[PDB]
């Protein structure tokens, strides 16, 4: 196990970050799922059948 | 209990008699130990009066006629011991309340050191 | 449990099992009867080929057959329409005197890159394989590298004075092989274990 | 033929070389992943003469040679170097670079400022973004000629002249 | 042999034995801390009590070790009480030992640590752990004491470790140590005040605790630090296998290496502490006379200057002179080099006038199996730890069984604290020995006498009552081995006469030399050519010298090229060239051991500057004179030794080379063989390795001698400050003079400077 | 953050764990295991051991080898992104050039992996 | 500890009368190459004087190899900067800063009073 | 393969303390993923147990 305990300091910064961080996830995909360029750059590329993902390792 | 201080303080006390024996008559004195609890102490809390665990008194040629030992901080049974090499004389100062530091029950003084001392230094001459 | 019929299998023919009580399990087989044996295998539905060790025991404490010995590990994902999580590691000792042994391109093309490492690493090469080159290291150093007879390199720290320090005298570490200072040693110190 | 040799000149052109410094990381490691951060989002770069922080010598002449590296990188690296502008620094970026951190090995390449001179080292794998900043300072006074060493002694005002430039 | 099962294996292993080895052969293992190898065990430790059945089961834990074993024994070592017990005594142990550990410099080699964490931990998965049960304050006693001029001594140290007390009775069977005080307020101690012994320094290796070190290493590095680099001793012609920690290139401590053919685990105390010197001032640059002064060169202006010297030279205008201390290479390259290039001679400095290719060697296992050993020489001085192998004969002994690992770790055949013979030994010295205290035969003889000792054996003078007892004796042996000293070797008639009847009754011979290598140089055909001179006498008007020569020898030349490793005051007036050595640590080549066998000289790591071999410089001299010799690298003449017909990894050789060359001359000086060398005198070593000058009583007396002081005398072999020492055994009408340096047995002429 | 509360950080066998460094200045035993461990460090048994688990980057595992040495006597580590990269040929048949790009970085390369 | 082997370490006994530690060994010569330095921690973990103790300290950077093996009065808690901080300030003639804050000390360090919201 | 060192060849050439230096110094990411890992395997092969504080934090 770990070598010492942790900061109390720890506890307060780590219930903040999870109260922001939702919203915010949110809004990066906010700039994908629309863009109707991301589609047209990412959707048809980046092929590969399941079958030789594990082939090829995955 | 707190009999600890003023054991610290015989101590220390019994210690400045050693190092003055030892310029009085010249006679080699030699600082033996210092605390563990002084080592690794590193930032739990010391507060010793004195650095110096052991300490003794030598013929001059390393070879001490006089050990003294104090007891260190929690190490229990709290005392104080001399012993004179190849005499198999083993002191133990104990420290009594409402009296003082006392050598089995009688008062230690300075001069009952001397003594002790001189018959060691003188008899035992070992160089 | 898909392994279940390899096992009986491995039994019937004889091959030994090894087995640590932290439940990792090989089937120690000779070169030969490999290929075949884990063209069954994959047959027998097995997924996933996950590893290929190349091991040098070269200097080793105890015995062992070979110096050169490969392991695969492979796998069934259960999380596959297909497999139970039936994973183990079949062992195969290997001759140095011919570092030859048949791919298993065959079966995955995870592999050839796999063996390809083994090449350079260890002198392993894989019959059947197109293309060694080394794919991570020099080819200006030469030597089949990572061997334990192969060099370990070194060069001496330097401080004031020019005052340096040579590490592989430093070291106060050992090897089983290793004495060190003292001039037996057991207990411990020969490894410990618990179960507790 | 480079803006020196009158009082004027030198100071002029030197301000104006120190303050614009373009770096060219050469990540490879750990580093780089700390260097997008040693851009942004905390503390900027733009306010000491940087836009450049990008891959082209053509671009840069501010060598930030960024992590631990190998035999194989080697002559590259030198090649790049070498096709880059006249005046150029070396930043020597972290320990995995300077002398090979926690690697004694072959592989490995160890003491960076082998292949190729140095003028500044910085050590530390990570180091903190804002040990770059003390070092780029360095660097600015560095060249600036207001510099010495730790003995007192001065040094040129490039790393360009301890080998041979090109 | 006797059928073992420790727990799951079973070993033949024959009886007498004890199950403790074959626990250790079975590969199974114990604490064990009392008994040791090559000691008789006791049962002090009692660490390796097991429970044993036979099938029972003991009620109480014998010391397996201290037991023998039986046929169809069961021994039990993984048993959970065993364990429970271990750590019990583990504790036990530690309740007053004193928490030290960081400065601790047993430390790396704290096997007493090592067993802690071995075979310690609480009883009781934890969830808690415990460390304790004592609590109250430990003793605190005795630390600081300087035990010695090399070993200091902190008593709380000391776990009771007897075998250092025990060592002193076992091994040279000279005891200064005892217990002193009983129960807990007991500890050990001297009343010497400085052990006289010329074997002591072995207890600090044998220390299994820090209590005892070099001081002279202390707060210097640490144990795992250091490089222990396996190398060959050549400071005395037994030439012991060690061990040379270093670290920065530098020797920080010698230690013994546990070759059981050259010693078992043994070392002399010159040995260990006498190499200051190396880490000392060294010569590390290449010097020329000048005009009138030495000069900072180079290599190559010496080459240049090699050329010159050589170009008015015939080369047998030039003599090749060594040092004792040069490898069979060094030695093959001199033979080679002086026949292509005749030289008037080849000789080396420690070389007699009859060699040690007069007669066979022996081995020291050789002498185990042996009756008797007539001794004439000494031993103590020359061939140090043969004195205690002597020992170990004397208090009978019978060679050690050596199996899967070499030696066990308990004597059973010999128990501690029990007789020895005298009468199994005959002994002649000039003086006194330490000998003389198992002694009973000794005698102290004239220089010059020796001869006549062994003419009266052979019957053709009377003898004393000990040499009629001891001519007895040497046919009621029916295989002694007869020891030879300098006295000897340098003294023709003397050798003829034993030559003779260790011919009679064939038999071996112990040869001991003032040189080192004696053997292989001899047999590298360094002795003097048919017109000859001697390495003492000048041969030559040019000269390479691997030593610093007789001053008589240094007049008679006008080009003199040196490859030494320090200065010496015989040089700043007759030097041309002064080059720099390496130390015998350092170099690198083949060594002809006093048993006979040939062994490697391996390189130590060490500073040395420049210090580029003799081998080299050598090759360069004839490169100078025009003479390519084939080899003058290592490696070729690995081929070339090999040529000459020599197995190498200690070849057993043989070879008798009959030169008889006298050269006698009866002084009035002596040359004492001494056990110490003059360069060792640095160091702490100083004065332990400064002169003395004995004298019978009568003689100092008579000389109005101050006999606690140091006098000043002067030899043609330098000008010595020397104790005074009175000692009867000493017979008046010689001054026997510490031969520091090779050369003794020699009556030698100088004079009492005053 | 339910499931925290207080409780000992690591393993409290001082055999096979470093001790606490506040007991040090108490039992010399400590002195020895803490000496020993921060020097030497421990003799594991002898054994190959292997896990598997889910890293970030995929299959994470080491296959160990150890003699019982203070060292081990193998190392292999499983390297997914390694073995993930096997598969780019194959990801980027037939693409087109501008997309190439992207197609690399979208499968997510750290170098560690494949360099070692 | 040091895997880089970070530490020149030249020991000593101290003096009896006027020992530099109380203890009876100290370190004669203190050096560490930064250059390598892996500042383990547990360095600090196995120093049992707790010693070495990190700073917070990250000013250090300089042109030439071999100043960059900072010495034992260089790494003391006793020092008013870095090497290259301290040796410009002395050239300069202007003080010091270090730029950093902590909420408050280390209890670890209890010597040396930093910039803990109250300096800079 | 252009960058490589042979971690697995050094730590052999370290201990096992020693080798938890390497773990993130590989992966610039998650980098203790490849230390938990590497622990786990050492954890299970001489049998230690980890608190379930310890196991939280981790
Ligand atoms: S110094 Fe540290 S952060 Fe930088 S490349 Fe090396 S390991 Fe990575
Ligand atoms: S004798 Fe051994 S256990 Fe005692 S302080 Fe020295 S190294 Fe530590
Ligand atoms: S000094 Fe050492 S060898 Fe001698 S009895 Fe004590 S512990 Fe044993
Ligand atoms: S007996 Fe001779 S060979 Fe052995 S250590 Fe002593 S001087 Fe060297
Ligand atoms: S009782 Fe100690 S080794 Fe036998």
């Amino acid at each position: 196990g770990v070598k010492e305990d942790l900061p109390e300091e720890f506890v307060p910064e780590l219930k903040k970050l999870l109260e922001v961080l939702p919203h915010r996830i949110d809004e990066y995909e906010a700039l994908f799922a629309e863009s109707p360029i991301f589609y047209e750059r990412a959707r048809g590329v980046g092929v590969i059948p399941p079958e030789v993902a594990i082939d090829l390792g995955l | 209990a707190s009999s600890e201080r003023e054991l610290y303080e015989a101590w220390v006390e019994l210690l400045s008699w050693m190092r003055e024996y030892a310029q009085a008559k010249g006679v080699r004195f030699e600082k033996e130990a210092d605390f563990p609890d002084f080592i690794y102490r590193m930032e739990r809390p010391y507060d010793l009066p004195t650095t110096i665990m052991t300490a003794s008194l030598s013929d001059g040629l390393g070879e001490p006629f006089l050990l003294a030992d104090v007891s260190p901080r929690h190490a229990k049974l709290k005392r104080i011991g001399l012993r004179l090499p190849r005499a198999h004389i083993h002191l133990h100062a104990h420290y009594e309340p409402g009296k003082g530091l006392v050598t089995g029950k009688i008062p230690l003084t300075k001069e009952r050191f001397f003594a002790l001392a001189d018959r060691a230094r003188e008899a035992l001459a070992f160089a | 449990m898909r392994l279940e019929r390899v096992l009986e299998e491995a039994r019937a023919k004889g091959y030994p099992i090894e087995d640590n009580g932290l439940g990792n399990l090989w089937v120690v087989l000779p070169r030969e009867r490999f290929k075949e044996e884990m063209a069954h295998y994959k047959a027998m539905g097995f997924n996933f080929l996950a590893d290929i060790v190349g091991l040098d025991y070269l200097t080793y404490p105890d015995p062992r057959p070979e110096r050169f010995a490969v392991v695969y590990e492979l796998v069934s994902l259960p999380g596959w329409k297909d497999g139970d999580g039936s994973r183990f590691f079949v062992r195969v000792y290997v001759p140095e005197e011919d570092p030859r042994l048949p791919t298993v391109t065959d079966l995955w093309g995870s592999a050839n890159f796999l063996e390809r490492e083994v090449y350079d690493l260890f002198g392993i090469v894989f019959e059947g394989h197109p293309d060694l080159r080394k794919i991570l290291t020099p080819e200006d150093l030469e030597g089949h590298p990572l061997r334990k007879d192969y060099p370990l390199g070194e060069t001496p720290t330097l401080f004031r004075e020019g005052r340096y320090i040579i590490p592989a005298e430093f070291r106060a570490a050992l090897t089983g092989k290793d004495p060190g200072l003292t001039f037996y040693k057991g207990g411990s110190r020969k490894g410990y274990r618990s179960l507790w | 033929r480079e803006g020196i040799l009158f009082t004027t000149l030198e100071k002029l052109v030197a301000w104006g070389r120190s303050n614009s410094l373009w770096p060219a990381t050469f990540g490879l490691a750990c580093c780089a992943i700390e260097m997008m951060a040693s851009t942004d989002a905390r503390n900027d770069l733009a306010r000491f003469g940087s836009e450049v922080f990008r891959a082209s010598p053509r671009q840069a002449d501010v060598m930030i040679v960024a992590g631990r590296l190998s035999k194989k990188m080697a002559p590259v690296m030198r090649r790049v170097w070498e096709q880059m502008p006249d005046p150029k620094w070396v930043i020597s970026m972290g320990a995995c670079a300077s002398s090979g951190g926690m690697f004694n090995n072959y592989a490995i390449v160890q003491n960076v400022d082998s292949v190729v001179p140095v003028d500044v080292y910085v050590p530390g794998c990570p180091p903190r973004p804002e040990a770059l900043i003390y070092a780029v300072m360095q660097l600015q006074k560095k060249v600036r000629g207001q510099a010495y060493n730790e003995r007192g002694e001065r040094l040129p005002p490039v790393a360009a002249w301890k080998r041979t430039r090109g | 042999m006797v059928r073992v099962k420790v727990n799951d294996r079973i070993v033949e292993v024959p009886p007498g034995t004890s199950v403790m080895d074959a626990v250790f052969h079975a590969g199974y293992d114990v604490p064990l801390f009392c008994s040791e190898k090559h000691l008789s065990p006791i049962g002090a430790c009692r660490m390796c009590l097991v429970r044993i059945g036979l099938i029972q089961w003991q009620p109480k834990l014998a010391a397996s070790c201290v037991t023998a074993v039986a046929d169809g024994m069961v021994v039990d070592t993984l048993s959970d009480v065993v364990r429970e017990a271990q750590a019990g005594m583990v504790e036990f142990t530690l309740l007053n030992h004193p928490l030290d550990c960081p400065t601790c410099d047993k430390g790396g080699a704290c096997e007493l640590q090592d067993r802690t964490v071995e075979y310690g931990l609480y009883e009781k998965p934890l969830e808690l752990p415990v460390y304790t049960r004592f609590e109250f304050t430990r003793r605190h006693v005795d630390k600081h004491h300087p035990l010695s001029p090399f070993v200091i001594l902190d008593r709380e140290r000391c776990i009771h470790c007897k075998r250092c007390v025990r060592y002193f009775e076992e091994v040279p069977g000279d005891e200064v140590l005892d217990f002193i005080e009983r129960g807990v307020h007991t500890f050990i101690g001297t009343m010497d005040f400085g052990l006289p012994s010329g074997f002591s320094g072995n207890i600090t290796d044998i220390c299994p605790v820090g209590a005892l070190l070099d001081l002279t290493a202390r707060f210097r590095a640490r144990n795992w630090e250091m490089e222990e680099t396996p190398t060959t001793c050549a400071l005395c012609p037994v030439g012991c296998g060690i061990t040379a920690d270093t670290r920065s290139g530098e020797l920080l401590r010698i230690r013994a290496r546990e070759v059981p053919e050259v010693n078992e685990i043994w070392i002399c105390d010159a040995g260990r502490f006498g190499h200051e010197w190396a880490d000392q001032n060294r010569l590390k640059t290449p010097l020329v006379r000048k005009e009138g002064r030495l000069v900072e060169a180079t290599w190559e202006e010496a080459f240049l200057a090699l050329k010159e010297g050589l170009k008015e030279a015939r080369g047998e205008e030039v003599g090749l002179y060594l040092a004792h201390d040069a490898t069979l290479e060094e030695g093959l390259l001199a033979s080679e080099l002086a026949k292509a290039l005749k030289t008037p001679h080849l000789d080396f400095q420690g070389r007699t006038a009859a060699p040690a290719s007069l007669f066979p060697p022996a081995s020291l296992e050789d002498l185990l199996q042996a009756d008797f050993a007539l001794v004439l020489g000494d031993p103590t001085e020359e061939a140090p730890i043969l004195h205690l192998r002597l020992s170990e004969f004397v208090r009978d002994l019978k060679p050690p069984h050596r199996y899967n690992h070499g030696t066990p770790f308990a004597d059973l055949q010999i128990k501690e604290r029990m007789p020895r013979r005298t009468d199994k030994m005959a002994l002649f010295a000039p003086y006194r020995a330490p000998l003389m205290k198992w002694a009973a035969i000794h005698e102290v003889h004239r220089p010059g006498e020796e001869r006549e000792i062994l003419l009266a054996l052979l019957g053709d003078k009377e003898g004393s009552e000990m040499v009629a007892k001891a001519k007895e004796a040497w046919e009621k042996a029916k295989n002694p081995v007869l020891i030879l000293g300098a006295g000897v070797l340098q003294d023709t008639v003397a050798a003829e006469r034993a030559r003779l009847l260790a011919e009679r009754k064939g038999a071996k011979v112990l040869a001991m030399t003032p040189a080192a290598n004696a053997r292989g140089l001899e047999a590298m055909g360094v002795l003097p050519g048919a017109k000859g001179a001697s390495w003492d006498e000048p041969g030559a008007l040019y000269a390479y010298y691997g030593f610093v020569p007789p001053e008589e020898a240094l007049k008679g030349k006008r080009f003199v090229v040196m490859h030494l490793s320090h200065l010496h005051p015989l040089a700043e007036r007759y030097a041309h060239v002064v080059l720099p050595a390496p130390t015998f640590y350092e170099k690198r080549g083949h060594l002809v051991n006093l048993e006979g066998r040939v062994l490697p000289l391996s390189p130590a790591p060490i500073e040395n500057g420049e210090a580029e071999g003799a081998l080299q410089v050598l090759a360069l001299l004839a490169e100078a004179l025009g003479v390519r010799p084939p080899f003058r690298l290592h490696l070729e003449a690995q081929k070339a030794l090999k040529a000459r017909k020599v197995p190498e990894a200690m070849g057993r050789l043989s070879f008798r080379l009959k030169e008889l060359r006298p050269k006698e001359r009866k002084g009035a000086f002596y040359l004492r063989p001494t056990m110490w060398k003059a360069h060792q005198a640095v160091g702490k070593a100083q004065e332990a390795a400064r002169a003395e000058l004995w004298a019978h009583p009568e003689t100092a007396r008579a000389e109005a001698l101050p006999e606690g002081a140091q006098v000043a005398v002067e030899t043609p072999f330098g000008r010595v400050e020397a104790r005074v020492v009175h000692r009867e055994d000493v017979p008046k009408g010689h001054l026997y003079l510490s031969a520091l340096g090779p050369a003794a047995g020699l009556r030698v002429e100088g004079r009492v400077l005053v | 953050l339910e499931r925290l509360e207080p409780g000992p950080v690591r393993d409290p066998n001082p055999q096979i764990t470093p001790p606490p460094r506040h007991l040090l200045e108490t039992s010399m035993e400590a002195v020895i295991y803490h000496f020993k461990h921060y020097t030497e460090g421990f003799h594991p048994p002898k054994g190959e051991v292997y896990v598997p688990t889910e890293s970030a980057r995929g299959e994470l595992g080491y296959y160990i080898v150890s003699d019982g040495g203070s060292m081990p006597y193998r190392v292999k580590v499983r390297a997914p992104s390694f073995v993930n990269l096997q598969s780019l040929p194959y990801a980027c048949k037939g693409e087109q050039v501008p997309d190439m790009v992207a197609i690399i970085a979208s499968l997510d390369p750290v170098m560690g992996d494949v360099d070692r | 500890a040091c895997p880089a082997y970070a530490i020149y370490v030249e020991p000593a006994e101290n003096d009896p009368e006027n020992p530099v530690s109380a203890g009876e060994r100290y370190a004669k010569v203190y050096e560490i190459n930064m250059l390598r330095c892996i500042f383990c921690g547990l360095c600090e973990e196995a120093c049992p004087t707790g010693a070495i103790v990190l700073g917070y300290d990250f000013e250090m950077a300089d042109y030439e190899y071999s100043d960059l093996v900072y010495g034992k009065e260089d790494m003391l808690v006793d020092v008013v900067g870095t090497k290259p901080q301290r040796r410009e300030a002395k050239r300069t003639g202007k003080p010091v800063k270090v730029g950093y804050v902590v909420p408050y000390v280390r209890p670890e360090l209890e010597g040396f009073k930093a910039p803990t919201e109250g300096g800079k | 393969g252009y960058l490589h060192t042979g971690f697995e060849k050094t730590m052999e050439h370290r201990t096992y303390l020693q080798n938890i230096t390497y773990t993130p110094r590989m992966d610039y990411l998650h980098s203790f993923a490849h230390d938990l890992a590497y622990a786990l395997a050492v954890e299970k092969l001489l049998g230690a147990v980890v608190p379930p504080r310890a196991e939280t934090i981790r």
